[PDB]
């Protein structure tokens, strides 16, 4: 495997920023464009965001581009999240995806299909306390 | 038809003999039986020391115990036997030497105890220390404990007295302490003393070094790790304890280079 | 002083009047006095691992018991 | 001088290259070999040897002498499994620091058979009997006794013969097999059970632990030669 | 006989059995590997065999150059107030990890080494001045012969320590050096010291470093561009490879597990965790 | 960063190659590669380069892909690398028949993984035509050079 | 033009290096060479030959005739070592500068047997016996009759024939010793000793000096070229 | 016109189906008329040492009296 | 050995030459001829004292 | 060896500055870190100051620092000790101590363990006349 | 017949002499 680690559940308000952050320190056929799910218990398990392990392939989920945006540190690293105005639609358990073969991410751009390296999970909820 | 089994042993050398019910064969390092040295391996010009029976038989050492928080043991050789009658004497007055070994290690328990002991030699068993400062910065002193050896510990301690630093080894169990999981220790000739089935661990330890003979004073050519493998337990007890026992004998052991006394500061 | 080696073909080109086929070999010429300065011949072999896996005293029947 | 032509690879360095060179110190006495013991042909060869292998890696219990350790219990039977093992040698966490695996770290391609030895480190008094179980790849990962059974398995006595080997046969669709964590290349999973249960007397410990050893058989082999990533420098 | 790039045996078939003849079960405790084959556990087909261990004979495993150091050296200006820099190096293979480990899965090994010398130049101050090719020499200074103090002092002369003249922007350069070996083989592990202290001596007299030993004590070695000064400075850089060919070894070592922290077997605090977190009852 | 190029070993980004490889189903052949090496300025500047030296390292599945220009990958103990002089014979090596199979795959007709009943369709997902029967790792590349003032 | 292809190394200039070239004088009646008596085959045979050791090397006696001299007296008998010596050839001042250790630097690994020699040149009324001694190295360096005598050693009679030599076996852990001075490759401990004590009659100069002279035995050799550092150009 | 010489083995490869064993010799071939132009073969001759050892008109006998 | 079967144990039996400190510990007894008995299925064993003398006969 | 022959034993009021060399002259593996230790006779021997043979890896013990500085000449031969601020502490014998083959003060960093020549000795007396 | 290259004669085994054959002594002066 890779090492996938993440942590960072905090229940904020609806409209508050939170940081997501996988660990991918060993490098294997590294995460390319990376991968976020999250499993809403009321719907099931989707993809929302990636970049390429080199390259800008950014891929966004239509329901979080612009507020949510994702970036790395190319040694540090560790995938992060920057997950900004916070819906309460986006209370769900975050995932990372490792996808492998670069081209696994290149043919069809986002995750999903390429990925063998499953992230632990994290619980985010943006409520009105 | 005669009942032999190679569970039954006895080993003899010079006026000390071995004896056995409860073995798991023997095992011969890599193969290679204890040899004097040949011609056309030689060296050293001077006739050598070739003292036999003196020194190569039977030596018993300090009996240590085991317990549920013990984790581990180490000798080395010949180290270890740097204070045994003659053996150790020859080794004090030549400056060069080689010598094999018979180890042999006692441990028994009843069908009633549990657990299981790795015992193992390590050819240059460089362990490793307790700084995080200085690198191989363990003293002399340290580093040969002789017959009482040595343990292992679980939890790596640097020392953090930059004065008067300790100078020792700080060898931690999982890396059997070098650094390296002790899992593949097995790549060590080995054998495992598994209450259930064995009381004691034979193995027999050519020469074994990258030169001929070499000053055994200065160094140590093999290694003996004992790990349990399994913890000790017995019946319901909390806080059991069977002795275990090293008994060591060289082989084919000799010694060149002869002069004055060796007065080395052991402490 | 040549040194004429055999190759172990894994490919064959689908040729045997030339390639693939009739048994193709390389030339090797050591062009240094020294020993230290021939290239590795590759050609090594191999041995049985017992030394390592069944290094003890007493023949190891695998369809006996170990202990007997 | 002798008409010649510099065809391309010409002034370049590979670093897998074979060729002569000039020597630095010509005439040298070279000091003669001397026959130590314990000499290895193969890399192969150190894989065939048993090492055993850390298998519960809980938070707890990695990187402490207890991964090697698997408990086990005199409670009654239950067709859930001991241990679950994926087949990848190569890059599954528990595999991945065995001898055997390290090897395999060095290279791209795995073939060949494996074999699992297991070690019961428990009293005499205590008796029980086990199924190891290997069900290749394809299928639901067993998980209970029952499908278990249906694969590739060794039903082991506990007794004076302290240890059980079970032989995972090379199966596979590939000539060769992938050293890292991949569908196509799957190997297969491995799982031990309770075939009755561990059963003492009184005055007996109840709990007792397992010891387990993987190795290579005389058929395996490993290719492509590639730099291990269990190793690295920090600038 | 059986050459390194041999086919291993076939498995032969193999039916149904029931008797007294025990493959399953053995000992581990006597030290020995149970050496078994799928014919003995399961019933098997008849299949020849292709595959051989051609790839991981200790030549082939080894078969392949190194980066063990990287050196530096410079050529600045003539009114320049730090001297010119001239680089000494101790050969070792110890400053590197990768080789290293390799190395150490043995105690010992009987090899000839050749070295492959890449070499790298660069302009430092945003200038627009101009350098003409260099020429570096590479000498080779084995321990008791006069290590240079000056890039241009005496030592550079080299009537007998083995020196590489390189012209910069050509194929790098290569040698061979025999088992050099003041052993029998190259030790790379020692359970030991060089001194032994006295009682009768100063423990200051008498210590000596764990593990250390003119074993592997091979010398320097030392390199300069032999241009002579330029007004606009230029770095450059040495990259040695070694690869031991033709190569022997003795005695396997479990690998390392903990990343390494000098040239002992030392270990620092907090990198002594080799192994992620894995549940004992999951795939 | 000094830009450093990765990149996986495949005959599909080009065409020509491909179709001609696309007239059989499988094939069997040893891979000779060959490197051309362009450089040029980019900087509107009158400084200077020194010529350059270029490492191609093979990275196989498995091993250390570089993260930087300079760190420990690219020393290259087991994998195979090439060291490119500037200004000379463009590089060329040799590879065997490296595949899984006894032969190359140019169509799959699958997947990689089985989806099953009792697992979760995102955990059974893989691509349509894929497959490590074509994963043959990376070549990487950087410039041996030191930085240089002018780029 | 034939199809090649440059490997590492070309174009580069190695010292060391044994190939052709073309020549420079084409056809040059090169002058037969005549038989010259004292024609030498190798090094070490220099080497074998006795070249007498500067050992009183202090502050009033070193870089003078006397240097060379080793003065003895009739004093009552003493334990004390008449001179002190390191097995350092090619490293201790003292053997530093003879023949032998002058040809040592110029290698960097030594290995083989010794011989010390000394001379008595005192008259002919004088008659004494001292002990001449070897201990190999790791133990405490002799001082005193006592330890030395325990090691190899030649006693000496002092007579009408008036040269006794010392053979210093060749006894090393290691197959070839450093030309430098070193802990792991150290070569032991030279030394002499009065047995009895000199005697002469009346009308007979008390004191004498002694001279010392050391080579190499037919089977000693040295290997990897180095430049020596008892040599330099300033500037 | 080759010159053929051998190769005193030093470290040997686990070769003797190529290298290591079976006797390993080199070739050379000059290339020019002068000899001055050739390279140095260093397969050279020892002597003995006497001439510069024992340069003494009667035979010394080293078990004998130096002086008799 | 006339304990319980489930009763082990290890033991040495030592004879020493006279002359020096009569043996009272492990230690300097171990450094003489000896025996080193292990407690199991063959329930005794036995430790031949060697005839070593000064004299041809003992009084 | 080498040649370490020192001098420099003046002995100055408490809080004068001092100068100590030593000679290194001839090039074996050459003083690495150098070496200097002083002997009080209260105490004993004890390792003080060294500055590596090439490069700036200058070691000073805790009681030393910043009023005591090692430097050479890498050319002239000879090592320099600047011992000023003198207390009445450091009245002891001094000595210079090659370390050889440089890794020997690389490993260790401090010298006392590879250190195989030493040197003749110095008597620097710092009183309150 | 000698060449550089071969080997130095091996050194034999030799015990315990007394005797009138002096290798110990001899003189220098002969410059021998
Ligand atoms: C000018 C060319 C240089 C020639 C001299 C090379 C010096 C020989 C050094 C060889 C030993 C290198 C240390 C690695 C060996 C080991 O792994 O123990
Ligand atoms: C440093 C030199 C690199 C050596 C390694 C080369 C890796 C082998 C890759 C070969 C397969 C290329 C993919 C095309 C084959 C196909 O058409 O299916």
């Amino acid at each position: 495997q890779v090492q996938l680690q993440e942590s960072g559940g905090g229940s904020v308000q609806t409209g508050g920023s939170l940081r997501l952050s996988c660990a991918a320190s060993e490098y294997t056929q590294s995460s390319a464009c990376m991968g976020w799910f999250r499993q809403a218990p009321g719907k099931e398990r989707e993809g929302v965001a990636g970049i390429s392990r080199f390259f800008g392939t950014a891929y966004y989920a239509d329901s979080v581009k612009g507020r949510f945006t994702i970036s790395q540190d190319k040694a540090k690293n560790t995938v992060y999240l920057q997950m900004n105005s916070l819906k309460p639609e986006d209370t769900a358990i975050y995932y990372c995806a490792a996808g492998q073969g670069c081209l696994t991410t290149i043919q069809a751009l986002g995750g999903a299909y390429g990925y063998n390296a499953w992230g632990q999970g994290t619980q985010v909820t943006v409520s009105s306390h | 038809a005669c009942g032999y089994s190679d569970r039954v042993l006895q080993l003899t050398l010079g006026n000390s003999t071995i004896t056995t019910q409860e073995a798991a064969n023997s095992v011969v390092a890599y193969g290679r039986w204890p040899e004097y040295l040949r011609d056309s391996e030689a060296n050293p010009v001077d006739q050598p020391t070739e003292p036999d029976v003196a020194a190569c038989r039977f030596y018993t050492l300090d009996t240590v115990s085991w317990t549920k928080e013990s984790r581990g043991w180490w000798w080395k050789l010949p180290d270890a036997l740097r204070d045994m009658g003659l053996f150790g004497q020859n080794m004090y007055y030549h400056y060069l030497g080689r010598s094999g070994y018979t180890v042999h290690v006692q441990c028994n328990a009843s069908k009633f105890h549990q657990g299981a002991l790795g015992v193992f030699a390590v050819p240059e068993m460089c362990l490793a220390g307790d700084s995080n400062t200085t690198t191989m910065h363990t003293s002399y002193q340290n580093a040969n404990p002789g017959e009482k050896g040595g343990t292992f510990t679980g939890t790596f301690t640097p020392d953090n007295n930059q004065t008067s630093p300790a100078r020792r080894f700080c060898p931690v169990d999982y890396l059997l302490g070098n650094g390296t999981l002790l899992g593949n220790a097995f790549v060590f000739p080995h054998q495992i003393i598994n209450l259930r089935t064995n009381n004691c661990a034979t193995l027999v330890l050519p020469y074994v070094n990258s030169l001929s003979i070499d000053s055994m004073v200065k160094h140590n050519n093999w290694g003996i790790a004992i790990l349990p493998l399994a913890p000790l337990n017995f019946a319901s007890e909390s806080s059991p304890e069977i002795p275990i026992t090293l008994t060591i004998a060289p082989m084919c052991c000799e010694f060149n280079g002869l002069r004055n006394i060796t007065l080395p500061r052991l402490q | 002083g040549a040194q004429v080696s055999s190759q172990k073909v894994g490919a064959h080109e689908n040729s045997n009047r030339a390639y693939g086929g009739s048994t193709i070999n390389y030339t090797t010429i050591n062009y240094y006095r020294d020993s230290a300065s021939n290239a590795a011949s590759k050609q090594d072999f191999s041995q049985d691992p017992s030394k390592f896996t069944e290094p003890i005293k007493d023949v190891l029947i695998k369809t006996a018991p170990m202990l007997n | 001088g002798l008409p010649v032509m510099n065809t391309p690879g010409s002034n370049q360095y590979l670093t897998a290259d074979n060729f002569q060179s000039p020597c630095a110190l010509p005439e040298f006495d070279v000091t003669p070999p001397i026959d130590i013991p314990g000499e290895v042909k193969n890399m192969m060869e150190l894989a065939e040897i048993d090492t055993m292998i850390p298998f519960d890696l809980s938070a707890t219990k990695k990187n402490t002498m207890e991964m090697y350790r698997v408990r086990l219990s005199d409670k009654p039977h239950t067709d859930d499994p001991i241990l679950c093992l994926s087949l990848s040698p190569a890059s599954d966490p528990r595999l991945s620091h065995t001898m055997l695996g390290e090897i395999l770290n060095y290279y791209t391609h795995w073939a060949g058979s494996l074999k699992f030895t297991f070690l019961f480190c428990g009293s005499m008094m205590a008796t029980g009997k086990l199924l190891v179980s290997y069900a290749p790849p394809g299928a639901d990962p067993p998980k209970k006794r029952k499908e278990a059974m249906l694969g590739t398995h060794v039903i082991w006595d506990i007794g004076l013969q302290s240890s059980c080997t079970m032989v995972v046969p090379w199966i596979s669709n590939t000539t060769y097999r992938q050293t890292i964590d991949d569908s196509f290349t799957e190997g297969g999973y491995i799982s031990v059970f309770y075939q009755t249960r561990i059963v003492v007397p009184l005055s007996t410990p109840r709990e007792m632990d397992i010891l387990g050893f993987v190795s290579a058989c005389n058929d395996f082999s490993v290719r492509l030669l590639r730099d291990t990533t269990h190793i690295e420098q920090k600038a | 006989a059986a050459t390194s790039r041999d086919a291993l045996p076939n498995t032969e078939a193999s039916g149904p059995t029931h008797s007294k003849e025990i493959p399953a079960l053995t000992a581990v405790e006597t030290g020995a590997t149970n050496p078994l084959v799928p014919s003995d556990t399961v019933q098997t087909r008849h299949v020849v065999q292709h595959r051989s261990r051609s790839e991981s004979s200790i030549e082939s495993f080894f078969a392949r150059g190194a980066c063990v150091t990287i050196m530096t050296v410079d050529n600045p200006a003539s009114t320049t107030n730090k001297d010119k820099l001239f680089a000494v190096w101790k050969i070792t293979y110890k400053d590197t990890v990768q080789l290293r480990r390799k190395l150490e899965f043995f105690t010992y090994s009987r090899f000839d080494m050749e070295l492959t010398f890449v070499v790298t130049a660069n302009f430092t101050e945003t200038n627009n001045g101009h350098a003409l090719n260099q020429v570096y020499q590479i000498m080779y200074v084995p321990p008791g012969a006069p290590v240079p103090e000056k890039w241009d002092d005496y030592t550079w002369q080299t009537s007998s320590n083995p020196s590489i003249f390189y012209t910069y922007g050509t194929a790098p350069a290569r040698i061979s050096v025999p088992y050099v070996g003041i052993s029998n083989a190259y030790s790379h592990f020692y359970d030991g010291f060089s001194k032994v202290p006295l009682k009768d001596q100063s423990a200051a007299l008498g210590d000596s470093l764990y593990g250390a030993a003119s074993l592997n004590d091979f010398g320097i070695l030392a390199v300069r561009v032999v241009n002579d000064h330029n007004p606009t400075k230029v770095t450059s850089k040495i990259r040695v490879y070694l690869k031991p060919k033709h190569i022997r070894v003795w005695c396997p070592r479990p690998p390392r597990a903990v990343a390494y922290y000098g040239p002992g077997v030392d270990y620092k605090d907090g990198t002594l965790t080799p192994l992620s977190t894995k549940d004992l009852t999951t795939y």
